[PDB]
RNA sequence: AUGUCGGCUCGUCGCAUCCUGGGGCUGAAGAAGGUCCCAAGGGUUGGGCUGUUCGCCCAUUAAAGCGGCACGCGAGCUGG
RNA sequence: GUGGUAAAGGAUGUGGCGCCGCGAAGACAGCCAGGAGGUUGGCUUAGAAGCAGCCAUCCUUUAAAGAGUGCGUAAUAGCUC
């Protein structure tokens, strides 16, 4: 996990739509339908990732934890304000791009994606470099 | 052997099917006798 | 073994049929001599069941035991081990076991089948000469231990083999071989320990076995004392007994989470205080021999 | 690709270079049973291509390119495509002739070829082990 | 393609009906209902099943006319049979006159008639092979009778058809 | 009987009870302890896999004029391969130049069918699978 | 190489009509000689994932003219893939955006042994070249060994004379899976 | 004014079955199993302790089910 | 009987799509028969003389070449393509 020294706690809740695009190795998913990201996914999903690709493939990371998430008591009723956290989102609108090479050949690429978007809350595609980009 | 999702071939020789709405798989190996339904 | 009375009349000549007296092993019942259970499985069960309903009362019926004949620095080897003289590896080094080698004559291919169960505690050929007179019939030498031999050997052979041939130890020259210790720790006191020999590491296919017996009936309140198989490193298995508790909170049927946080306190931090005073004195009632 | 590219050219290329092409039923019996018969001009000579083992529609329409002007004595079925021409044929033959004809039951029955010039006769080829 | 060319030779008389074909052999009046959209005619000896069109329904049931057909002539051609083979020890079969004797049930009063084009031809209990005429109901037959004790995962024993060289597992041990 | 089948075995020693076990006598073989005919005869000729067909025959068959050894490892017997004793065969020997492998196969083709026209790197090429060197 | 039928229309409702029809909206732009047209997608996207296409110059003909030009954008859709909209960049005389390909062929030292891995990092470079456009930089090396990257000073530039990237910087890379 | 726990008496219902049936698979020889599938027709006792449902505990038994039903049922009881 | 109420999921459902498959010197499934000889060890040689087990990337037949996938085991042996 990580995302250590934010400057407050409690931010709000928005999503709709936004992204980015580029594989950066060049077997990256890709989200179709947006939604939050904790961090558990992450623990799990680069493990999957990991140990698919003989404990030590080379795996990018990409999207990162952020917001923080709270339930906030236990059950108890609801009228103090809003605390504590648990949870730290980051947020994947569609098109957000996770960055997984692993110069592991062909097919274990995809596979270990299955498995590892797999292991996660939201459907998505596996892409490559592609239709490109340039600027300066 | 009902499981009934999944259902991914793994006998490798296994065959494949559809029939009354349903989905075996019969291999030759008796133990891969999955049905979604 | 006997469960509480020793000698009661030693039947063990009675009448013909190897008979089997003294010589039995402690670790945690002694039971005196351990025999009475050569030939084949009938013989065993037989005797056994003869004074059970004849003459013997409420009788045991353990497995069998070893010596282990270690090496301790500074002269040992031998020593007289016991399932309880485990002076660790102080004594330097171990060298202990009986390596016996046995002639098995499997005839037609019951070699395959039996070649890998001779390999009960790792063992080894040594003189692979086919049988003469003609065929069918065949031989075979192992060194496999004394102790893995002992008990499930023959029932065991005989269905590998469709129960052909025999089978005959030699009990000459020593060994040493890994060993190892198990011993059950129980609720946090560490009592008896049980234990084995851990020769080669086997208590793992034991240790989760003998350790997770259930606990006999040993709730205690709430004590929730875990049953670890403290061997000989940290911890091996891990067996802890369900602790009691009260239906506490049953009565504040209402609202407000506060409330039912209150009566919890009180069941959690007495649970605590308690696992001070007694440990578990759960010993007899029929180990988990 | 598809068409004659794939060995299928050579096939009739160094053939060409001859002039006495023959061709054999030779072909049903175990590999390694009629290995022993796979290099009769081999050991009679050497670099011989006995056994070519294309066959018909392969070379069949391939046939008139190589210009021997009918060796369909054994075109049509199994037909080993065994060349006579590889060798200076004569007494190197035998060596192929008892190879193909003593072992087994019907080691090696011959369809025909075009020994010499004009194509040699079915029985002829078999009446000349040497 | 090969969905079409039946052969019909010998001297058979079959003739179409309204979906419902027939044919009349040596002994065998075979019967062979198909549906009426895919059609056929026979002459001679060629026969000439036809495609209504190419959804895959009128080709597979096309497939199915001219198996089944095939099978009435072939059928009828003899009067068709099926092999089978008991094995292992626990049995007996005897032809008793218009049921079978069998033994394995050990009680074993295991009666069983050939209900119609069906008789049974009884050559050696290691063998009892079936006569019928057509090819499915010979197929129920040899069901039925090989609906009784046929497998014994662990060692042979029981009834078998022409006879695998029959799967196993490792019975006790070794 | 007829027990005149097919058994290879290893070159030049003397006790096959690691080979023979069950490759004779189970079968229907005789005798033993034609030990020393195997070092008699083959602990001479071939350390390229030199075993004798043990033709098995009433008396049971003796040593001496087994068949050939083949293999590959007898076309270019000159140097060992004890490589891979520990991990899959790195590297060394593999080399006395290409040259005094060839030279070898001068008379390191012993019988084989009919008779191709090379011996060498037209099959010492096979031993290109054959060795660790392709 | 392939072609682009002219359209007129500028902005509304036609892109998006045209990209149901299945045609890239586009640019034909040079030093201001200005023009909008409209290529169709398919075989022209083959061209597109043509690989020294958008990168190594690539004709089109507009009705029946000829022009030479190299893709300076493709607008992508963020929803999805699928490119939204190209832009030329036709070529007069010099032309300097060049967006070269390299091919770094290394000699084996660290992939192989250390297992460590030779990441691309830049892949496609930054250079000028006046139509005589170099294919595959080919900046082969050993140094796959010890976790060094070698940097943009190291290409040694074949006749496309100039590096307009600031010298010496991590072009391509390895990173150790798990360090040695 | 919507008499609230528990017991009795009566219940009927569903199935995510405890038994009874019917079948796959096995690291199933047989028997005893394990485990999933189809299965609601019937059956699911007698006690000790406590207000207790719950829970352990004796004796077994084919089993000793889980739930609904205003935590079923007080214009019908008891009221601990 | 989807319509006349639910997801991750899996599915040679089915209709149609734009690439990918012809090798009439004739593929595809079925076949028919041959599936290789030196092609046989590195360690285990208890077996690797492939398909116990921790590398074998080139020549023979060229039908193609299985460095050999598969049964299997002491290997082998006899078995798909």
């Amino acid at each position: 996990r990580m995302k250590y020294r934010k400057q407050q706690r409690g931010r709000l809740k928005g999503a709709t739509k936004g992204g980015d695009y580029v594989a950066f190795g060049d077997y990256g998913l890709v989200a179709l339908e947006p939604a939050w990201i904790t961090a558990q996914q992450i623990e799990a999903a680069r493990v999957a990732m990991v140990r698919h690709f003989r404990r030590g493939g080379k795996i990018f990371i990409r999207i990162f934890p952020d917001k923080p998430y709270t339930k906030k008591p236990l059950e108890v009723r609801m009228g103090k304000g809003k605390g504590n956290v648990e949870g730290y989102v980051a947020v994947v609108k569609p098109g957000r791009v996770m960055f997984e090479v692993a110069g592991v050949t062909e097919e274990q690429a995809m596979e270990a994606l299955r498995i590892a978007g797999h292991k996660l809350p939201i459907k998505t595609k596996i892409v490559r470099r592609d239709a490109y980009d340039e600027a300066q | 052997m009902k499981v009934r999702a999944s259902v991914k071939r793994i006998c490798d020789k296994c065959k494949v099917i559809r029939r009354h709405g349903r989905v075996y798989v019969i291999c030759e190996n008796p133990k891969h006798k999955q049905r979604q339904g | 073994y006997p469960v509480g009375k020793l000698r009661d009349a030693l039947e063990k000549l009675k009448l013909n049929d190897a008979a089997l007296t003294f010589e039995p092993e402690s670790s945690t019942a002694l039971g005196f001599g351990f025999r009475c259970g050569f030939l084949g499985l009938l013989h065993a069960e037989i005797v056994q069941e003869r004074l059970e309903r004849e003459f013997g009362l409420s009788l045991i019926a353990t497995a069998p035991s070893v010596v282990y004949k270690v090496r301790l620095k500074s002269g040992e080897e031998v020593e007289v081990h016991n399932p309880a003289d485990l002076p660790d590896p102080t004594r330097i080094e171990e060298i202990l076991e009986p390596y016996v080698k046995l002639t098995i004559f499997t005839p037609e291919e019951y070699v395959g089948s039996l070649m890998q169960l001779l390999q009960e505690k790792r063992g080894r050929l040594v003189n692979m000469n086919y049988l003469p007179g003609a065929q069918k019939r065949v031989e075979l030498v192992y060194e496999a231990p004394f102790a893995e031999i002992l008990y499930d050997f023959h029932d065991r052979l005989k269905s590998v083999s469709r129960g052909y041939a025999s089978m005959d130890y030699e009990q000459a020259g020593y060994r040493p071989g890994d060993l190892v210790k198990v011993n059950v720790l129980v609720h946090g006191e560490v009592v008896d320990a049980l234990t084995f020999i851990a020769h080669r590491e086997k208590a793992y296919t034991m240790a989760r076995a003998i350790v997770d017996k259930l606990a006999e009936v040993i709730p205690r309140q709430l004590f929730e004392v875990p049953i670890q198989a403290a061997i000989g490193g940290k911890i091996i298995a891990r067996a802890t007994v369900k602790a009691l508790r009260k239906d506490v909170l049953a009565k504040c049927y209402g609202g407000d989470v506060t409330r039912k946080k209150k009566l919890l306190e009180k069941q959690k931090e007495g649970k605590k205080r308690l696992k001070a005073i007694g440990k578990v004195e759960v010993p007899q009632e029929a180990f988990l021999a | 690709k598809r068409n004659v590219e794939l060995l299928a050219t050579l096939k009739e290329n160094l053939e060409r270079a001859q002039g006495s092409f023959f061709l054999v039923n030779y072909q049903g019996l175990p590999a390694k049973e009629t290995h022993a018969l796979r290099q009769a001009l081999k050991q009679n000579g050497a670099r011989l291509f006995v056994a070519k083992n294309t066959l018909i529609r392969l070379a069949l329409k391939e046939l008139g390119l190589p210009e021997l002007d009918g060796l369909q004595g054994p075109s049509a079925v199994v037909f080993y495509e065994d060349p006579v021409a590889a060798a200076k044929t004569l007494v190197q033959f035998a060596k192929s002739n008892p190879k193909g004809i003593p072992q087994v039951k019907s080691g090696l029955l011959q369809g025909q070829i075009l020994t010499a010039k004009d194509v040699e006769a079915l029985a002829e080829l078999p009446t000349m082990d040497e | 393609i090969g969905r079409l060319p039946i052969p019909v030779p010998k001297g058979v008389s079959v003739e179409v009906a309204p979906g419902r074909v027939k044919v009349k052999g040596p002994k065998g009046e075979l019967e062979v209902p198909v549906s009426p959209e895919m059609r056929v005619v026979v002459e001679e000896g060629v026969v000439r099943v036809e495609r209504p069109s190419d959804e895959r329904r009128h080709k597979s049931l096309h497939g199915l006319t001219r198996t089944l057909i095939a099978n009435a002539v072939k059928g009828v051609s003899e009067g068709y049979s099926k092999e089978l083979l008991i094995k292992g020890i626990g049995y007996r079969a005897r032809l008793v006159g218009r049921a079978l004797e069998l033994t394995v049930g050990f009680s074993h009063p295991v009666v069983v008639e050939p209900p119609e084009g069906i008789t049974f031809e009884v050559p050696e209990p290691t063998r009892v092979r079936v006569s019928g005429i057509d090819k499915q109901k010979v197929g129920q037959v040899a069901a039925n009778i090989r609906a009784i004790r046929k497998p014994s995962a662990y060692h042979e024993k029981g009834i078998y058809y022409a006879g695998e060289p029959v799967r196993l597992k490792p019975g006790k041990a070794g | 009987v007829v027990a005149v089948v097919k058994l290879q075995l290893p070159a030049g020693k003397a006790t096959p009870a690691p080979p023979v076990g069950p490759a004779l006598g189970q079968h229907g073989a005789n005798i033993m302890e034609f030990v020393k005919a195997f070092n008699a005869a083959t602990a001479n000729m071939g350390d390229a896999i030199v075993p004798v067909e043990i033709t098995i025959y009433a008396d049971r068959s003796f040593t001496f004029v087994t068949k050939t050894p083949p293999a590959s490892y007898l076309i270019r017997k000159a140097a060992g391969l004890e490589k891979g004793a520990h991990k899959p065969g790195r590297e060394k020997v593999g080399r006395i130049t290409w040259e005094q492998v060839l030279e070898i196969a001068k008379q390191k083709m012993p019988d084989l069918n009919t008779t191709d026209l090379e011996a060498a790197a037209r099959m010492i090429a096979g031993s290109a699978r054959s060795m660790g060197v392709e | 190489m392939e072609y682009r039928l002219k359209a007129y229309y500028r902005e509304g409702e036609k892109p998006s009509a045209l990209r149901r029809a299945g045609k890239l909206p586009g640019v034909m732009y040079n030093r201001h000689l200005n023009r909008k047209v409209y290529v169709d997608l398919v075989e022209f996207d083959k061209v597109f994932r043509q690989a020294s296409i958008h990168h190594v110059i690539v004709l089109e003909l507009p009705d029946g003219q000829s022009l030479p030009t190299l893709v300076r954008q493709v607008n992508l859709d963020k929803r999805r893939r699928r490119p939204e909209h190209v832009d030329f960049f036709v070529l007069s005389d010099e032309p300097v955006e060049m967006y070269v390909p390299l091919r770094f062929v290394g000699t084996p030292a660290g992939v192989r042994a250390g297992g460590v891995l030779q990441e691309i990092h830049r892949d496609i470079l930054v250079k000028v070249s006046p139509r005589n456009i170099p294919e595959f930089i080919e900046v082969d090396v050993s140094g796959l060994e010890i976790g060094d990257s070698l940097h943009a000073s190291d290409l040694k530039l074949p006749p496309g004379v100039e590096l307009a990237v600031s010298p010496e910087e991590t072009i391509a890379a390895v990173v150790p899976p798990e360090d040695v």
